[PDB]
């Protein structure tokens, strides 16, 4: 025979039986996954505006989406803040002054 | 939001179980369709403006009252907001298609959408019709195999709004 | 997950996924079967890996199972080996996910606080994780061992 | 007056960060005039050393046009 | 007293903005654990779409200055103190001349 | 917030009254209890980690499903947040005891806690059980009179949560 | 390039590159000779592709070369074909780089403003680049054609 | 930043040329070095904390006064900052080696490092010695061939600091 | 110290110090004499405290001085005792300051990173600090022991 019992560590970590309704609620219980499924935009680069143009542009559009809660192309935000974006890219101003 | 992989991982985590044969089966199923999904996503991304063009053309043709005065899509502002919403739906449907899961549709799109549309006076049934129109245009664009699987998420959005 | 990370990034810039992101997902999906094989290999031997890692740990750290130690006794040793089992399960989840996100989100954030409240020694946890890494990389080939040891090293560095 | 060009170093004392922070310690920025008192006070309260401040836009001593 | 731009400046010139966001990062939902009720109120605000509701989520905070009942004068250690002050008064009384 | 002194000040300020003999008696009673309150506060501060360890140990022994996979205290984040909430309750109970007044418990703890937990799926009965375990541990450390006083603030928290 | 994207992704999280990124870089390098061959194929047939694309563009959009069109006249038609030549060279650059970054930062960023300054219609641009897609991907095998069509489709969607 | 491939693309874009034989040759050179670069980067990624340990040990052994009181590395904060800076230098040298170009060092590391160090009081000569100490340690692990290539970027960092 | 905290709190509100803050500073300067007496007492007993603290640490944790231990060797044991001397000096500074702010600024911020780089075990730090606390409190009277042990408790919590 040489019976081989279930190890104790297997039982020490078992979960109560859960149907699909309980599985779904156990997945989505605590603080929302949006807290960790997101990007935080910051001006890490100090290089000139010639390179890393795209990451400045992404940070600028993220600033628009944070201050105005969504994209605002219908209001021509780019031309309204073109001078401001230009000062941000050439590093005359910081992100806080842009905001 | 969770994709199919994280869906299986999360169910087995809240059940405290190691992956069994069924889990690896669902994982193989997701990995087998990944090229189809990626190709469809790229096609939709390249032709997003087109899809919005035909879908909005169809929606406003079948319902001319929306863009005439007294309609919810009568102004340049409200017309642009309508096509912006249609772009939202297409982009997030493509996200759900890539993820192989409708979780992002509940979390990022449908949450508060009905009450916001009721608060704004947006017609929900007409919005569902526009979503269906995007369904036909996108299906004609990406081919039948990808068409059915994009239609899954389109009808999910339609049912969530309705 | 890689797909979730790509979609989260694309959603952050409120855009469609770039061709580079689609190519990244193509690569991640092409390697899906191999990663599933690695994870299944680790899964088929959970009991062996846990027992061998526990033996190696308690030989390195006999005090943890000495009287007055944290894992002293049958039930506390069972709780210890159960923690090792939890981390092996998260390592397999990370293998199939393609990144350390399941490990990070279930077993790393706030782990020092949890073990500080449980009076569980962090160096003991590091030794246990390294023991699991050695045992589990033993059962794999050269190509798979590096990938699995990446997750094990991530967890070990997180613990200390 | 309307504009100060301020070059400032802000060291760190509270903690050592995983982030690079070369962005935030040594910097030059353009702060508009009636923001400068608050900005200088905040920089002094963080422990930084203001290296230089300059006039750029307006003219010192002007009465109107401020 | 001052209107809109001074109010925005007061927010952005606060110590809190400087410590959390500094000069480089775009603000974001913080999911604040403290103080009490900040988490539900912030989540109600951030789970709402634009123009989803015009109602005020935080109209004001109900004052906690005075409750109804539970004077805490029946509190047992308050009772012990009221017993001890009697002893102190008695000692002061015996400090007076006997006549 | 309020303490005993501020509570007497407010009740004599609403009436526009200078302090009477009764108010001076109340102030004397608080000034008499101040030494015991400071002693209990110092003892609790020195032993906060011990209290949290023991109380969470009883809580998770009685409710093992909270730390089994899928339970509300199952992940390192959620376990850490659970013991952090216990530390919060201990700290604000100590503040309240030192003030001699439960207003801080309503203002800085109980306000929105119930629907915070309900929106997160945190079980409220198990939190109350944790608070009771914390009360039992604290009573053994601070002595009988301080135990009775500290029980008032722990019971205020438990009743506000329930 | 792919390597630059992986490095920036690692830098954003402030970490060394994960084995997934290193495997992606290995695959990118291993595909180098094939992509240089593809770029050389498209480069040696530069004149064929540009003239066939211009012919198809003018056939489907005669209004461009009709009076009142932006390409009417010899010099304007020449500068039209010249911009087609620019975009073809950008596509070869993107092919060798493995991503659309050269195209993005030489020809996409600010293109709308530039063609608004020149009265150049964007539908005309997208039709030209789709004609150039067809002409160029006709010359390549299926595996090459699809991968080049990714860059051409990205260009078409970026101009639209 | 730009890598070797992007450098060739930019030098051909400035002159408006399609790729000729020479450009393809330089590309082939980079894809020839690619496997070596990837292997070295992975080796360093596995051994980053180690390499930092021996590098800091060598720096402080050769210049002990930096960590005794009065040295700029004397405190837990300042010692932690020193090893943090060394870890940054190693990580960015690895990035530059993998890219094959030194633009990342000037764009990220060296842009404003002189002003910051001199204003803080950080001694430049000691930091350069630390760069050399790190280079010597890394060369032992990477292998004889990759050692010189990584040393290229280490001397770039040092000369930018010097 | 207490004066600096009162000043920075007043300056945060851009006000003069309130009569309550001034009374707090008055109590602080009143307690200053006893604080200097305590710090003098610990400063006189430098070598005693270091010697018994090191002996108890090495007997309680022989592994540190044993082969493979972090403090193996005369120079490494000397560095161990040197760290103990540093921390005792910091505790004297805290006693005179009235708070743990000097301990915080010189020896607590980034200590975990320092001892990770040095491969110094943090539990060994906690035990050495506890031994120092025991010796210092023993050499003191009943009154001084409480306030001195508070700083050692803070320091051990910082290491733990
Ligand atoms: C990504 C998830 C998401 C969704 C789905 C979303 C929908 C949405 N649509 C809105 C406006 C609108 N939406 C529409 C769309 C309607 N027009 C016609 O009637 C059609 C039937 C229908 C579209 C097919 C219109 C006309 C408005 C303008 C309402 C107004 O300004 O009065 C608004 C108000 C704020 C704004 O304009 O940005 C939201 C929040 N927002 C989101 O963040
Ligand atoms: C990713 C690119 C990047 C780097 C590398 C960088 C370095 C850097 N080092 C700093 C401070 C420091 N750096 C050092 C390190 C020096 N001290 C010793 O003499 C050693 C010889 C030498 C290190 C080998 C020290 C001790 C400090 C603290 C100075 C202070 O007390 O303010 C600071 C000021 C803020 C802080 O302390 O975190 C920066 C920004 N910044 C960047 O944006
Ligand atoms: C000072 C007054 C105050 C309190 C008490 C408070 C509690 C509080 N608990 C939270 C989450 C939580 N709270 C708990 C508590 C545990 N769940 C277990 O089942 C136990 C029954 C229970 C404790 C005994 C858990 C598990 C979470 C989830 C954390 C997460 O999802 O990451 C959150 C969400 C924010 C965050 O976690 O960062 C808050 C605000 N907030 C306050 O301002
Ligand atoms: C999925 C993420 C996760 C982890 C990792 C986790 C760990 C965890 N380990 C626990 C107990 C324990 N953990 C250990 C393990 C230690 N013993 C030795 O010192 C070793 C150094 C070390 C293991 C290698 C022991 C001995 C106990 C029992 C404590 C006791 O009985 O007092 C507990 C208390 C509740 C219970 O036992 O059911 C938790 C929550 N919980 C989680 O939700
Ligand atoms: C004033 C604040 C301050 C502190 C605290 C500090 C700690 C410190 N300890 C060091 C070495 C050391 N420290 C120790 C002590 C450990 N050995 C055992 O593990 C024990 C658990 C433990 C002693 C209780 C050892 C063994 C070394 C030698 C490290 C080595 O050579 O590998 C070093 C390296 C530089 C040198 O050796 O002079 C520092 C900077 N530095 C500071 O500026």
């Amino acid at each position: 025979p040489s019976f081989e019992e279930t190890p104790k560590f297997i039982e020490k970590g078992t979960a109560p039986d859960r149907a699909l309704p309980q599985i779904r609620s156990a997945i989505n219980q605590g603080v929302s996954k949006k807290r960790d499924q997101r990007k935080i935009f910051s001006t890490v680069g100090i290089q000139t505006s010639l390179a890393s143009r795209t990451e400045f542009d992404a940070l600028i559009r993220a600033a628009y989406r944070q201050v105005f809660e969504r994209d605002m192309d219908s209001y021509r935000i780019t031309e309204v803040f073109s001078v401001l974006e230009t000062k941000l890219r050439n590093r005359e101003i910081t992100t806080k002054e842009f905001i | 939001m969770q994709d199919a992989i994280t869906s299986v991982i999360n169910t087995y985590d809240v059940q405290g179980k190691y992956f069994d044969t069924s889990a690896f089966d669902k994982l193989k199923a997701y990995y087998a369709t990944g090229e189809l999904r990626v190709r469809a996503a790229g096609t939709i991304s390249a032709n997003a403006a087109t899809i919005i063009k035909e879908a909005s053309a169809k929606l406003f043709s079948n319902q001319p009252d929306l863009v005439r005065p007294g309609g919810n899509a009568y102004t340049t502002r409200r017309y642009a907001a309508c096509v912006r919403d249609m772009d939202y739906f297409l982009r997030y449907a493509t996200y759900a298609m890539l993820a192989g899961d409708t979780s992002i549709l509940d979390e990022r799109v449908l949450n508060g959408l009905k009450e916001t549309y009721n608060s704004l006076g947006v017609p929900i049934s007409s919005t569902v019709q526009g979503i269906q129109a995007m369904k036909e245009v996108t299906g004609s664009l990406v081919g039948s195999g990808a068409a059915k699987e994009m239609g899954v998420y389109f009808d999910y959005l339609s049912s969530g709004l309705s | 997950s890689v797909v979730t990370k790509a979609i989260v990034s694309a959603d952050a810039e409120a855009r469609y996924l770039s061709p580079g992101e689609l190519d990244r997902i193509r690569g991640f999906v092409s390697s899906g079967e191999r990663r599933l094989r690695v994870a299944q290999t680790l899964t088929e031997s959970r009991e062996r890996i846990i027992k061998q890692a526990g033996d190696q740990l308690f030989q390195k750290r006999p005090d943890l199972v000495s009287p007055g130690g944290n894992a002293y006794g049958a039930e506390r040793t069972a709780s210890c080996l159960r923690d090792l089992d939890y981390y092996l399960r998260l390592v397999t989840f990370g293998i199939v996910a393609g990144d350390v996100t399941p490990i990070e989100e279930i077993g790393v954030i706030g782990v020092k606080e949890m073990y500080r409240n449980l009076e569980v020694p962090l160096p003991g946890m590091v030794e246990a994780v390294k023991a699991m890494k050695s045992v589990a990389t033993g059962l794999l080939s050269g190509d798979d061992s590096a990938e699995v040891g990446y997750y094990f090293d991530y967890l070990a560095g997180a613990l200390a | 007056t309307r504009l100060f060009k301020v070059t400032a170093l802000i060291p760190s004392y509270k903690k050592v960060r995983g982030g690079r922070e070369l962005q935030n310690t040594y910097f030059t920025k353009l702060v508009e005039y009636d923001r400068w008192f608050a900005e200088q006070q905040r920089i002094q309260k963080q422990g930084g050393k203001i290296l230089s401040v300059k006039m750029v836009a307006g003219k010192p001593g002007l009465n109107t046009g401020v | 007293t001052q209107g809109f731009k001074p109010f925005i400046n007061a927010i952005l010139d606060s110590k809190e903005y400087g410590e959390v966001f500094g000069d480089g990062t775009v603000p974001y939902n913080r999911y604040p654990t403290l103080p009490a009720a900040n988490f539900p109120n912030t989540e109600i605000l951030y789970n709402q779409l634009t123009k989803q509701s015009a109602e005020v989520v935080v109209p004001s905070f109900k004052p906690v200055t005075s409750p109804r009942g539970m004077d805490m004068s029946q509190t047992p250690l308050m009772l012990q103190a009221m017993g001890d002050i009697a002893e102190a008064e008695q000692e002061v009384a015996l400090q007076k001349p006997l006549f």
